């Protein structure tokens, strides 16, 4: 986990939660404090990224969390108009992406011959009004493999965490997750897209079309299956039955309010009595037919009742 | 392992829809669940019963504490035992489950054979051609019954007679 | 009638079952109070231990 | 029965060569349900 | 950011002017057809108006309500609502069928025990006899219609193609045709049900035009609405256009600037 340019204060929240966590263990914390210096800032990621590639270089699979390079870039822009560099496009000397980009293929899914040792990147830009179009904003998500936009609209709408999913995307992989999980959310993606346009519609109030708002109906129940308090994870074998349940459809019925009561529920049936089928979906991570029926019947049982 | 005990259960509770009615049966069910799962709770919770004497006593350099309680956790091994009288009490309330159970189960295995005797008989006499009604007289004299009572009373119509047998009149 | 009767016949004799099922987890449970505290005195011992 | 019994079916008795207009068919044609109510307790949208 | 969302916003007045534009004119055209039949069954009602006069015939309450089942027909719904409400004061218990679902919630809310027969599905068809004929057939025995010594329709009167006046009338009903002072400038039979069969015909041929009658100020109100709509949403277009127009500017300055500070070292 790099840190740059945060206080020794929030950073020290930090490490309490992941030792309150017990994951501070097999985590790094990488520091350049907002104390740190501008060329130590600067130099924090690369050499972030010196320890990760021992890793990847091991055959060892290892994840660099770089938070937040908004800071680093201010760092180099201030570091660049003291070496007297002439100022690039909001005062970041163009070569910045020059820098960035070669910090960033670090992050490599390496051959079977150095060991399959990938470090994984989750690069995290901090935008300031959302302003992506800002130069180095810009030239990062040109760089990334994917895209996670988040939106303060949609965390005071209490979406929480708060995804802006319409630009949220992950141009790579699908074995990038679970086959099981591909499967159930197939329709998951369909349903969100046609609830999309059914919300626009929907939106001015003007009388929906019976099948729009179905889909109004059935993509509300959806979103607040998706959100999550912070600090509390779910394990993937027990987040395909809360898709499952979604996805055909057994939740569109069951009203808005109490589905935040019925997932807990859920979730406390299939650990008393179909928590055979979870452990098949831990084991075999695809959904078989079986454990599609298994599934199917198990949802009913809950869903009804 | 406690799978057994909740497919018993739950198997009860698809039971218990065709005998509901018992409604702290099932919440001491629910509990038993519950319980089941707050000792399994407990035991997967469950750290280990003592320090590591090995490593995290030889990380304490400064000694008074690192003989003390490794000596005061081997001393309190004893940590005292589980009731097992409850066993005994409880399964006298088994006993006095298992008396009136038993006495249930045969009062309607009885009743289940004479059902198949009653419709084996209603099968093997039952009218549906003719048979005279002195017959139906002679096997429920209720007819003569109330009849006579009929006759003294000056009544001549059964009421219901009319209502599935209706009048031919052609008035 | 007879269908009725078919249901009593078989709670009559399952039932027992499953009085015995329950009477047994909270036998366990009397069992885990003293593991209990074989657990929480190894935390208390560790803590001590760790201001030290 | 009743008058209203007789235009109602009336109506729907004259569109049952065939051809017909459309002015004519909403005249003989109603596809709506109602809801009574008596207290909030409604019994539900039955066809009208 | 400041620019983009201000374009933004200016954008999503204008889709908003298009569609009111788009409604306002549309409005028009469904308020024809309403009108259409409107003229054609007033016509009809005239000649048994006719009657009615001559005969001098005359005349618990019933209380009928018309509105659309749709919504952005202005504030028809709720003015037809107020206005009934001002005559739930003339009876604070009388019987209401609601004709559309927007009147409905809000005469539901203001009395329930009232509500004894509400429709759904009309409210997007035009006036036509088998509907009131239907509504007619059963209105007897739920609201015991002919035994009331009034009945009585609220609608909105549709003055123009441009207004909607909310409006009352009273129906015949099987009682007062019994108890009329006069029926007897013209003749009929004894022999004759004439209380169950006129009550029922005019029942519906009064119901039906007043059905007519509101349906087309209904539709007129959603021009009025709408044209008002595209006027707010112009004043907004102009608000957000000059915030836009003078925000550009800012964004072309700074980065003015910045290629006078570059340029300057």
């Amino acid at each position: 986990y790099v840190a740059v340019g945060q206080k020794r204060s929030t950073v020290a929240q930090l490490v309490q939660t992941l030792e309150q966590h017990d994951a501070m263990k097999y985590s790094i914390i990488v520091a350049a404090t907002a104390s740190e210096a501008a060329p130590l800032q600067y130099l924090a990621p690369f050499t972030a990224a010196s320890i990760g590639e021992w890793f990847r270089d091991n055959g060892k699979h290892a994840l660099i969390v770089y938070d937040d390079l908004s800071k680093q870039a201010v760092a180099y822009r201030q570091l660049s108009l003291l070496l007297r560099r002439p100022p690039g496009r909001e005062a970041y000397p163009g070569d910045v992406f020059y820098l960035h980009s070669r910090l960033l293929e670090r992050a490599a899914k390496l051959s079977e011959k150095e060991g399959s040792g990938s470090l994984t990147a989750l690069p995290v830009i901090e935008t300031q009004g959302g302003d992506v179009s800002a130069y180095i904003p810009t030239n990062v998500i040109s760089i990334t493999d994917g895209q996670i936009f988040l939106e303060a609209e949609l965390f005071y709408k209490g979406i929480r965490p708060a995804i802006n999913v319409g630009l949220s995307v992950s141009r790579v992989g699908s074995a990038a997750q679970v086959k099981a999980l591909k499967q159930v959310a197939g329709s998951l993606k369909l349903f969100l897209a046609q609830y999309r346009e059914v919300a626009a519609f929907a939106q001015f109030g003007s009388d929906l079309d019976a099948s729009t708002k179905q889909t109004l109906v059935r993509g509300e129940r959806l979103t607040q299956l998706l959100k999550q308090n912070q600090y509390s994870p779910l394990a993937t074998e027990e987040q395909v039955p809360l898709i499952y349940a979604g996805v055909n459809g057994h939740l569109d019925g069951i009203e808005l309010s109490r589905i935040g009561e019925f997932e807990s529920s859920f979730l406390s049936y299939l650990k008393s009595n179909h928590n055979e089928l979870l452990t098949e979906i831990r084991e075999k991570g695809e959904l078989s037919k079986e454990l599609l029926a298994s599934l199917k019947s198990a949802t009913e049982s809950f869903v009804a009742t | 392992a406690k799978s057994a005990a909740n497919k018993l259960d739950w198997a009860k509770v698809i039971s218990s829809l065709r005998i509901t009615g018992s409604t702290a049966t099932q919440l001491s069910s629910f509990k038993k669940r519950n319980d089941e799962a707050r000792r399994q709770l407990l035991e997967l919770q469950s750290q280990p019963t003592e320090v590591d004497f090995s490593h995290y006593r030889s990380v304490l350099k400064n000694t008074s504490v690192i003989d003390k309680i490794e000596s005061y956790v081997k001393q309190y091994k004893p940590v005292k035992i589980d009731a097992s009288k409850q066993l005994q009490v409880i399964e006298s309330f088994e006993k006095h489950a298992m008396t009136n159970a038993k006495e249930t189960e045969s009062l309607v295995s009885k009743e289940l054979k004479d059902l198949q005797s009653t419709l084996d008989n209603i099968q093997s006499a039952r009218p549906f051609d003719e048979l005279t009604v002195d017959d139906l007289t002679k096997i429920k004299p209720e007819i003569d019954a109330k009849v006579e009572e009929m006759v003294k009373k000056g009544k001549w119509d059964v009421p219901g007679y009319k209502d599935r047998f209706g009048n031919l009149n052609v008035m | 009638r007879i269908d009725s009767v078919s249901q009593l016949q078989n709670v009559a004799e399952t039932t027992k079952v499953l009085f015995d099922v329950s009477k047994e987890t909270v036998e366990l449970e009397s069992e885990a109070f003293e593991l209990k505290q074989k657990v929480e005195l190894a935390h208390e011992a560790k803590a001590v231990l760790d201001s030290w | 029965i009743s008058y209203a019994a007789y235009l109602n079916v009336a109506a729907q008795a004259i569109r049952s060569t065939e051809l017909q207009t459309a002015s004519v068919l909403n005249r003989s044609q109603t596809d709506a349900f109602y809801t009574q109510y008596k207290n909030a307790s409604e019994p539900t949208p039955i066809t009208k | 950011a400041t620019l983009k969302e201000v374009e933004m916003r200016l954008k999503s007045i204008k889709n908003i002017e298009k569609i009111t534009k788009t409604m306002k004119i549309v409005a028009s055209t469904r308020l024809s057809k309403a009108e259409k039949a409107k003229i054609s069954a007033k016509k009809m009602d005239e000649a048994e108006q006719l009657f009615y006069k001559n005969a001098e015939t005359k005349n618990k309450e019933l209380i009928v309500a018309i509105t659309s089942d749709k919504g952005l027909c202005g504030s028809i719904h709720s003015q037809l609502a107020k206005a009934v409400r001002r005559h739930l004061n003339d009876q604070p218990n009388a019987d209401i069928v609601t004709i559309g679902d927007k009147i409905k919630m809000q005469l539901l809310r203001t009395h329930p025990n009232n509500i004894k027969l509400s429709i759904n599905g009309i409210g997007k068809d035009a006036p036509t006899f088998q509907e009131s004929a239907l509504i007619a057939d059963k209105l007897l025995s739920v609201m015991k219609a002919g035994t009331y010594p009034k009945i009585s329709i609220f609608y909105n009167d549709p003055v123009s193609s441009l207004s909607f006046e909310p409006s009352e009338k009273p129906i015949f009903n099987a009682k007062t045709i019994e108890q009329s002072p006069s029926f007897g400038k013209f003749e009929i039979d004894t022999d004759a049900n004439v209380p169950r069969d006129l009550f029922e015909y005019t029942l519906a041929n009064q119901m039906l035009t007043a059905m007519a009658q509101g349906y087309a100020a209904e539709i007129s109100a959603r021009r009025n609405a709408m044209d008002n709509a595209s006027k707010n949403a112009g004043d907004m277009i102009n608000r957000y256009s000059i915030l836009y127009n003078r925000t550009r500017q800012a964004v072309i300055t700074n980065e003015l600037v910045d290629i006078i500070t570059g340029a300057s070292s």
